[PDB]
């Protein structure tokens, strides 16, 4: 066994673009709209539960998600690639940030912590 | 080893230490160099346990001689100093710490001015007009308190430690066998030979 | 502490008293000693009560894993449980278990482990410091295939004496009964007791 | 193995004014983070108007205290009924504690009274015997909590006169008995706040040409 | 602790400082480290106070004994050998005492003797005890002459104290100094450290380390 | 011996109207040696002003260390530290030393720019906070700081007057301790003006 | 330091004194000893104050996480549990003793726990140097079934016995009280029975009192435009 | 300098408007074996006075002889044995702390912690204790060992200063001793059921009870108490 | 070692086993540890068996030197010289004797002086390493009033509980009866005590 | 205190004792002149523990004048020797001993010899031409066993000597302050001001 995929699996094309990036986009397109919108007293962010089965229970699926008490995260594209992303940026949240300054981090320094989560995704092997 | 003194004047730095090496019993040497040059404008002298000094005053020579080449700069007294305190203050908390007390000697040649580093084996800097390590300041500091001015010529300089030398050898129990005088100035480090 | 099991006709019964003591003073009165590891394997514990805890903590959680793969664990089984803790970490620990359990083909079944981390398969156990002053008395007084009735005054009597001359142990005397019918939880309070 | 010390905490002051001295002590007894006592007299009138406080290990303290009552009792038996002055008191007491220099009374030793001049005097022992002529002293568990605040309010150290900057200090003038009364308040109840075997009550006793007067304050109970 | 005295054309400088501290605590600044013997002897005070107050009051007493029983000044060398033989008869118990004992008499001139707790009694013309003994004998070593004036040996020792009050944690408060004479000691006064200090300092132009 | 009380030296900080103070001695000693005057033991990263008392290595190391990490927070965050998430921050790297700790006594003193409220803070060397309204103290004069803060102290005292408060409760102190002395600062701490104070004091 | 927790009718409540040292002296006059671990289950710490801090706060950040990840409301158990087993595996070199109390979806619950690992059950537990002294008051006035009102009467009741009898334990009672189906209400210094007296004279120094050798303004801004 | 081998634990005490309480319970442990159940360590010497002893009982049954003298020889050429020169509860206190830092001083100490409770000739309360080092304090309430931890408290809440005294009724005194009996023994390992019990009025006089029990236990609760935090059965 | 002591309606009856131990090491298996002091005045010795004869040796010279001048000593009295020299010498001493004697006014009494050399007046009283596991047996079985026969079991089977436990107990158990008829001594050997 | 030398040449015995009393941290004096005489041609060295060494010396200095006071007669080096030894071996059982090592210099008027004694502070006592206490011996025996000879001159023995403290001044390394020299021969004791 080990992972023995030691070597970038996204690398450059002849053309400049990375073919990995480019298809995870597509994918992106492909998904269910969600939106945001800013205020001046406050921000709104929604979107659409497409309900994969009538059988199902919609409510079970939080496409919306709390990250800190202060910050909320909603997504399309990939949902099971959301949800492990939402548990990671939850974790990191606290040890990278709350545990250290005892207070929740400020959003766009939690959105760098994710981006370079999905950064990483994109290089390491 | 035993007595380490330093003494910065108006122009220059002037470093004494002692020159006998005592294992035990029987006095092995009596014309032991304790100290390094770390780079052309910057002395460093040292005390404490054997096989430990020697080993940690060639590391720091090294380091300080391959940053020299890298940049093809000299490092000023005050870098070199935090450089070794870093050192000591890593080594304290070692598996087997370095016990080894320094005084860096350097001449600035961007400021025009010489400067005296003291620093113990835990990583206990200063910078001081005169300074020194062990029992060596008990018996000189207040001989260097009293005569001690900062507008001091190399000679001035050189007569107050010759006074400071006479009262460690009337005081001192131990024999360290008189002391290798260096001065650190503007033209780089010289040898008083006759002392 | 004092503890003990008592096989008998239709199982297996185990006894603790509930003092808990730092040094002099008693930290908790009313301590429960018996702890369960499985629905008809509990254990009597004695020595260090974050040592005890610990390994009956990981105890239950191996039998847990062990019936959900292999069904219900055997009394020597979970003993072998215990015992391996035990003794691969005896530098480590101060721990004094008893082990009791109710199958149906074997029936009643009491190993005990002391410090070193032995087992020892026994038709009964006693432990603990007061355990020390009941040598002469549950040897004297033990019979096997007793009924139910006669296990509870065996077990009653002898927990009343070791609490009666160890101060280290006290408050009331729980039991917990185990046979094919289930499992039954009794206590006996100071009042009960003290006049045998 | 037998430990024949202890300590029973305690704080206690001795201030000499220009013709008073007092003597001041808290009334709290304890053993470890136990109380055994809220009022356990630790001040003593031992007569010819001399006061004392034998502070630390209470055992060694109360031996102290009654040795030298005892002193005093044949003094008067063996020279004639003479009044025996501070200083001389202060030269007994130095002998009875270094008696035992070898197995000494664990206790701070302060007297108070007045001179043979009608002066003000309190004289400031150690456990083994050296002693000195002091015009302030505090004694036992928060002594470093008041005896600076003491050196800044009745010295006036490091208190200079405003516009000179450093150049005049602040004159050393005398202090009446309802002044140095509250500053010993003061300064218990401050080593009450900080310090936890210091509280319950304040006993002072007052030293004048008049004799030995007695004031008792409360003191928080925590 | 700094306590010293001197051998001079004069007579005897008895310096010292006074401070006194348990651990870190600064017990007292105003402790009084020279014991009066009687009018012609003095005593300093180092190691244990206890000690060295009550034996040096006692060797007092056997002072006033000897020259009752006598009719002669004791002389220093007896004073010190008296001093010295009972602390040796304690040796082992625990005693802490090291003390210059300092007379001027007819028959021997102006002496000091070094007495200290494990037996020891040595004459000589410079002693120098305590935590900050090394600091004052600095200043000491370097300026003493034998053809020193009574004023400027007064103030040798009150600089050698300073310099060490100074430097040493454990050395402070104020300098307490003595002259001794044939005819009996004359005490020179207290001095506050922190007063002295500047004064000294811009008189002297020493001390340049220190701003002020 | 006792990491602790080898070097020497205190900190104390207090609170005013709209004002914090903070001071120090300049001692720095190899147990009964002096070797420095000039040792300060207060730094400042931005508006936020840190005290460190103890083991003067671990002084030195502790404020570098203090100095990387507020200078990497401003980067980030772009904004200077406040000193509640700065008194969090001390807490979080002395505790992460738990079993190898630094031999400090540190003291957070500011004030908060967009509450304007005063703030100050004391750690153990293990990193439990002491959050007081009044004052914090710490070094190897701390009992006799205490003894004088207690009785020295009023709240509300105008910059003014706090500087005579704050002084005399460090003078005093350091005066009846062997390891500290040598030179005084005093730092007064207004929302957008701070003065640096230098005291003369006895140097024995 | 005094801390205790009492079960009652519809809850539980925990209390402490709010006196913390270092050996004799006190540090802090006025310290919080009751901990949030979620927002209703709150625990009261003695022993090693930094340790005590330390460990409620991992714990409880780790409750928090485990809350958004099962979307269920925090556990006692699982807060008993995670800092048990976190304890003894540093073998009682964290001194952290704790009583936790909270409310769950299970009930309302109240346990003890020791630092080298070991837990306990009661409806009435005490910790810390005044603990023997609070649970004097405890074992004389508990009783089975009792309201709100008399749990937490009790409660600081014993915390009292202990503010005035410990002399680790001292200044004022806080109160927590964690009811079913309602918010956990902290009650902050909810009894102060140690006020400090007014002073018999006022220690305001003139000013110019203090010699001074330097000023200077220190730049606490950053470096200027232009 | 020895060891304690027999021991006795807490003797309590307090003060109230006519007099003094005094319990203690009657166990000899030998280390955690609960040796004998039938010791008696509360001493009454003559009408006015019980000395109560903890610690070492081989030094206690010393103490009690050494007390058992002391009425002998006071009665020795003293025709007012009986009256104005009875043996008063501070000459017993004095005695028996002069001979407790005597001791202490040789190295060579009674293991005991001792309160001397009494009425003196003038109807005054008696309440003093003295230990094995020789340290000696009064108070309203007083308690040695574990009650003083524990039974303090408690009576503290009854009597807190010296103006509680005379508020304080012998009905409320004794309930509150008997109490702290039952407290200590909750919570005290080394702590017996039995125990006795005197009041010394200055009305009534000496009252020495036997033989009592501690008794309104409350042991209930226990039964619903199960596991050490998870176990449910 | 095992020793005890009991009263009876004829007297008292004092008993022991035979087992001197050097560590593991069985130096005598046959010791008589019952010893007279006086005619019906004897003792059970547990300790060091240095400081216990020199003790008995002590108290024999003491009540014959009594008996010469003042008659016959009582129970009571022999105790007292025991308990004078074990606690007046408790620092340089290791010493349990129980104390057993016939006086015919008092009739059958004993009195046990543990290691701190206080004295306690009992019915019955047991010592020694052994004594410690038959604290309950002894107390549960153990009545006042017993006749010869009774007290004879009593002991021969407490005995045997304490030898059976203790590895410090052993060989035979010896017993001396003393009544108004005089002193009997008893035997017995394990075969007849081991099957009990 | 520390070196103490003897030899022992044709006609006199030559003593050499260091001039060094160190307390410590610090050289209290530099001219201490550690013997006593014993009689007019007898001479004791002494070394070892602080006041036990001068207390010892003017005891056994004191018992000596006694005696030839009471006889009239001076007692032979040999006779003063055991004297010295007994007091030795018998303090080593005391409750305190005496920390003393000696070497005892006479010349016997009555055979016309020289004779030195070495006596450590446990009573051994040896005749010897030359001998040592402490390290001293460890430095200069070497030197006296290649260089002495019986018949040698008291200025030959002051040469010899000589080059045993310029040994010990090279090797040791404690400073003691160079060496009192003393001459016991016929005339009896003299002291060598010039060393
Ligand atoms: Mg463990
Ligand atoms: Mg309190
Ligand atoms: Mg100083
Ligand atoms: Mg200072
Ligand atoms: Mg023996
Ligand atoms: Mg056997």
């Amino acid at each position: 066994m080990t992972d023995r995929y030691s070597f970038s699996l996204t690398t450059f094309s002849p053309s400049g673009k990375l073919g990995q990036i480019d298809y995870a986009l597509t994918a992106v397109k492909q998904g269910v709209t969600s939106l945001g919108i800013k205020a001046t007293n406050g921000v709104v962010i929604a979107t659409e539960k497409k309900s994969s089965s009538p059988l199902a229970m919609s409510e079970t699926l939080s496409k919306v998600s709390l990250l800190t008490p202060d910050i909320g995260a909603v997504y399309s594209g990939m949902g099971p690639d959301y949800r492990v992303l939402v548990d990671k940026s939850r974790k990191v949240a606290h040890t990278s940030y709350k545990r250290i300054y005892g207070e929740y981090p400020p959003t766009k320094l939690l959105v760098s912590e994710v981006a370079k989560i999905m950064q990483e995704a994109t290089q390491s092997g | 080893m035993d007595i380490i003194l330093g003494i910065r004047v108006q122009d220059s730095v002037i470093l004494a230490s002692s020159k006998a090496v005592t294992r035990g019993i029987s006095v092995l040497k009596d014309s032991d160099d304790k100290t390094r040059q770390l780079s052309p404008h910057t002395l460093m002298s040292f005390a404490g346990e054997a096989g430990d000094t020697v080993q940690f005053a060639e590391y720091i020579q090294a380091n300080i001689q391959l940053y020299s080449i890298r940049e093809d700069y000299e490092l000023s007294p005050q870098a070199v100093s935090s450089f070794v305190r870093q050192e000591l203050a890593k080594s304290i908390r070692s598996r087997r710490p370095y016990q080894v007390n320094v005084l860096i000697g350097g001449y600035d040649k961007k400021k025009n001015k010489p400067e005296l580093y003291q620093i113990d084996y835990l990583g206990t800097k200063v910078e001081l007009p005169y300074g020194a390590h062990g029992y060596s300041g008990f018996y000189t500091f207040s001989l260097l308190d009293h005569h001690y001015r900062p507008d001091m010529t190399t000679e001035e300089g050189l007569d107050l430690l010759k006074l400071c030398v006479q009262e460690l050898e009337k005081r001192m129990p131990m024999d360290f066998k008189g002391v290798i005088v260096k001065i650190v100035d503007k033209d780089g480090i010289r040898q008083v030979d006759d002392f | 502490t004092s503890i003990m099991a008592v096989t008998f006709k239709d199982g297996v019964i185990l006894g603790a008293d509930s003092r808990t003591t730092t040094g002099a003073y008693i930290a908790n009165r009313v301590t429960d000693k018996l702890t369960r590891v499985h629905d008809k394997i509990w254990c009597c514990r004695s020595g260090s009560a974050a040592d005890t805890q610990a390994i009956a903590d990981i105890v239950q959680y191996h039998l847990e894993l062990y019936t959900s793969q292999y069904g219900t664990p055997s009394t020597e089984t979970a003993a072998s449980v215990f015992k391996e803790l035990c003794y691969e970490n005896k530098d480590n620990l101060t721990a004094g278990i008893i082990v009791a359990g109710y199958d149906d083909k074997n029936k009643g079944e009491v190993y005990t482990i002391p410090l070193g981390g032995s087992v020892h398969k026994l038709p009964y156990a006693i432990a603990g410091s007061g355990s020390t002053f009941i040598y002469g008395y549950c040897d004297k007084n033990f019979r096997e295939n007793m009924s139910k009735e006669e296990t509870v005054d065996f077990i009653k009597h002898s927990l009343s004496q070791a609490i009666k001359w160890d101060g280290s142990s006290g408050g009331v005397i729980r039991m917990v009964v185990l046979t094919a019918a289930g499992v039954e939880r009794l206590i006996f309070y100071p009042d009960e007791y003290e006049q045998l | 193995q037998f430990n024949p010390y202890g300590d029973n905490g305690g704080t206690i002051l001795g201030i000499a004014g220009e013709d008073f001295a007092v003597l001041a002590g808290d009334t709290r007894n304890i053993t470890d983070y136990s109380i055994n006592s809220r009022y356990e007299p630790k001040v003593f009138d031992c007569g010819d108007n001399i006061v004392m406080s034998a502070n630390g290990f209470a055992a060694d303290g109360d031996a102290l205290v009654k040795r030298f009552k005892n002193s005093v009792k044949w003094y008067h038996f063996d020279h004639n009924d003479k009044k025996l002055s501070i200083n001389s008191a202060a030269r007994n007491i130095q002998h009875l504690l270094y008696g035992k220099r070898f197995f000494p009374y664990y206790v701070h030793t302060i007297i108070a009274g007045l001179d043979e001049d009608g002066k003000g005097a309190v004289y400031s022992f150690d456990p083994v015997g050296s002693y000195e002529r002091e015009q302030c002293r505090a004694g036992g568990a928060a002594a470093s909590l008041i005896m600076p605040f003491l050196d800044n309010q009745v010295n006036f150290k490091n208190q200079y006169e405003p516009g000179t900057n450093g150049k005049v200090k602040k004159p050393l003038k005398y202090l009446s008995v309802e002044e140095v009364i509250k500053l010993v308040r003061d300064s218990f109840t401050s080593a009450t706040e900080r310090h936890i075997q210091v509280g319950d009550g304040l006993e002072i006793l007052i030293v004048t040409k008049d004799g030995v007067r007695k004031e008792f304050y409360e003191l928080k109970r925590d | 602790t700094t306590t010293l005295a001197f051998r001079f054309q004069g007579g005897i400088i008895v310096a010292v400082d006074s401070r006194a501290t348990a651990g870190n605590w600064v017990a007292s600044q105003t402790v009084k480290k020279v014991i009066e013997i009687n009018p012609f002897l003095l005593g300093t005070m180092a190691g244990g106070a206890a000690d060295c107050q009550f034996w040096e009051t006692w060797l007092g007493s056997q002072c006033r004994l000897h020259e009752l029983r006598e009719k002669e000044r004791i002389s220093v060398a007896a004073a010190s050998k008296i001093l010295s033989n009972l602390v040796y008869q304690y040796k082992g118990a625990g005693l802490s005492m090291g003390t210059m004992i300092c007379g001027y008499t007819r028959k021997e001139g102006p002496t000091i003797y070094y007495v200290d707790s494990d037996g020891t009694r040595l004459k000589g013309d410079i002693f120098c005890v305590g935590s900050g003994q090394t600091f004052a004998y600095g200043v000491l070593d370097s300026n003493y002459k034998w053809d020193l004036s009574v004023e400027d040996a007064l103030y040798l020792g009150k600089r050698s104290i300073l310099a060490a009050a100074h430097r040493d944690a454990y050395s402070g408060g104020s300098v307490n100094l003595y002259h001794v004479t044939e005819d009996g000691w004359i005490y020179h006064g207290n001095h506050d450290v922190g007063e002295l200090f500047w004064k000294v300092k811009e008189e002297e132009g020493s001390f340049n380390n220190v701003i002020g | 011996s006792d990491p602790s009380s080898i070097n020497g030296g205190i900190v104390v900080a207090m609170t005013g109207k709209d004002c914090v103070a903070i001071a120090c001695d300049l001692r720095l000693g190899s147990q009964s040696l002096g070797v420095s005057n000039k040792f300060e033991k207060i730094f400042h990263y931005g508006h936020v002003f840190l005290g460190i008392t103890g083991l003067a290595t671990d002084v030195t190391t502790l404020n570098e260390m203090f100095r990387y990490k507020t200078n990497l927070y401003k980067l980030k965050e772009e904004r200077a530290i406040e000193p509640e998430t700065f008194t969090q921050l001390v807490s979080s790297s002395l505790y992460e030393r738990r079993f190898g700790p630094y031999f400090v006594g540190p003291v957070v003193a500011g004030i908060n720019s967009k509450s304007g409220k005063p703030f100050i803070a004391g750690f153990d060397l293990i990193g439990c906070i002491d959050e007081a309204k009044d004052f914090i103290v710490s070094g190897t004069a701390s009992d006799q700081l205490f003894g004088m803060c207690e009785s020295l102290y009023e709240p509300n005292l105008e910059p003014e007057d706090l500087f005579e408060t704050i002084s005399q409760a460090l003078l005093n102190a350091a005066d009846r301790d062997a390891l500290s002395g040598w030179g005084a600062v005093v730092y007064i701490i207004k929302k957008d003006e701070v003065v640096k104070r230098y005291l003369k004091m006895r140097q024995d | 330091t005094t801390i205790v927790g009492v079960k009652f009718n519809n809850g539980v409540v925990i209390a402490a004194d709010t006196r913390s040292t270092q050996g004799p002296i006190v540090a802090d006059k006025n310290c919080a000893k009751l901990h949030r671990i979620s927002p209703k289950i709150w625990c009261a710490g003695a022993g090693t104050a930094a340790d005590t801090e330390a460990v409620t706060q991992l714990i409880g950040s780790n409750i928090e996480l485990h809350s958004l990840y099962t979307s269920r409301e925090p556990r006692v158990v699982s807060a008993l549990q995670m800092l048990k087993q976190h304890l003894f595996k540093y073998q009682g070199h964290i001194g952290a003793y704790l009583i936790v109390a909270g409310v769950d979806p299970t009930g309302s619950h109240l346990f003890s726990i020791h630092a080298e690992g070991s837990t306990d059950v009661g409806y009435y537990l005490s910790l810390g140097s005044g603990s023997l002294a609070a649970m004097a008051v405890l074992e004389s006035h508990w009783k089975q079934d009792l309201t709100k009102e008399e749990a937490i009467k009790l409660a600081s009741d014993a915390i009292q016995a202990g503010i005035w009898n410990d002399l680790g334990s001292g200044s004022n009672v806080d109160v927590c009280v964690m009811e079913i189906g309602k918010d956990a209400e902290y009650l902050r210094n909810y009894l102060t029975p140690n006020v400090r007296e007014e002073k018999q004279k006022s220690y305001k120094f003139p000013r110019g009192t203090t010699a001074v050798l330097k000023e200077s303004i220190v730049n606490i801004c950053d470096i200027q435009e232009e | 300098t020895q060891q304690p081998i027999v021991t006795g634990t807490s003797v309590i005490s307090m003060k109230y408007d006519n007099g003094v309480i005094i319990a203690a319970d009657n166990l000899g442990s030998y280390g955690s074996l609960l040796r004998f159940n039938g010791v008696e360590r509360l001493i009454p010497v003559g009408d006015n006075t019980v000395v109560g002893i903890s610690g070492d009982i081989s030094d206690m049954q010393h103490i009690e002889r050494l007390l058992k003298d002391l009425v002998t020889e006071n009665a020795y050429d003293n025709p007012l044995a009986d009256a104005e020169e009875a043996l008063e509860p501070s000459y017993i206190f004095e005695y028996l702390a002069t001979v407790m830092y005597q001791r202490r001083s040789k190295m060579n100490p009674l293991w005991n912690a001792i309160i001397v409770a009494g009425v003196q000739s003038n109807g005054d309360q008696f309440l003093r204790y003295v230990n094995l080092l020789g340290v000696t304090y009064s108070s309203p309430t007083l308690a040695t060992g574990f009650g003083a931890h524990m039974a303090n408290p408690l009576l503290r809440k009854v009597v807190d200063r010296e103006s509680d005294i005379p508020k304080t009724t012998v009905q409320v005194a004794e309930e509150a001793i008997v109490n702290a009996m039952r407290v200590l023994y909750y919570r005290d390992a080394r702590s017996s059921r039995n125990f006795s019990l005197a009041i010394i009025d200055k009305n009534t006089g000496l009252t020495f009870k036997k033989n009592l029990q501690v008794e309104n236990m409350k042991w209930d609760f226990a039964k619903d108490i199960k596991g050490y935090g998870t176990q449910k059965i």
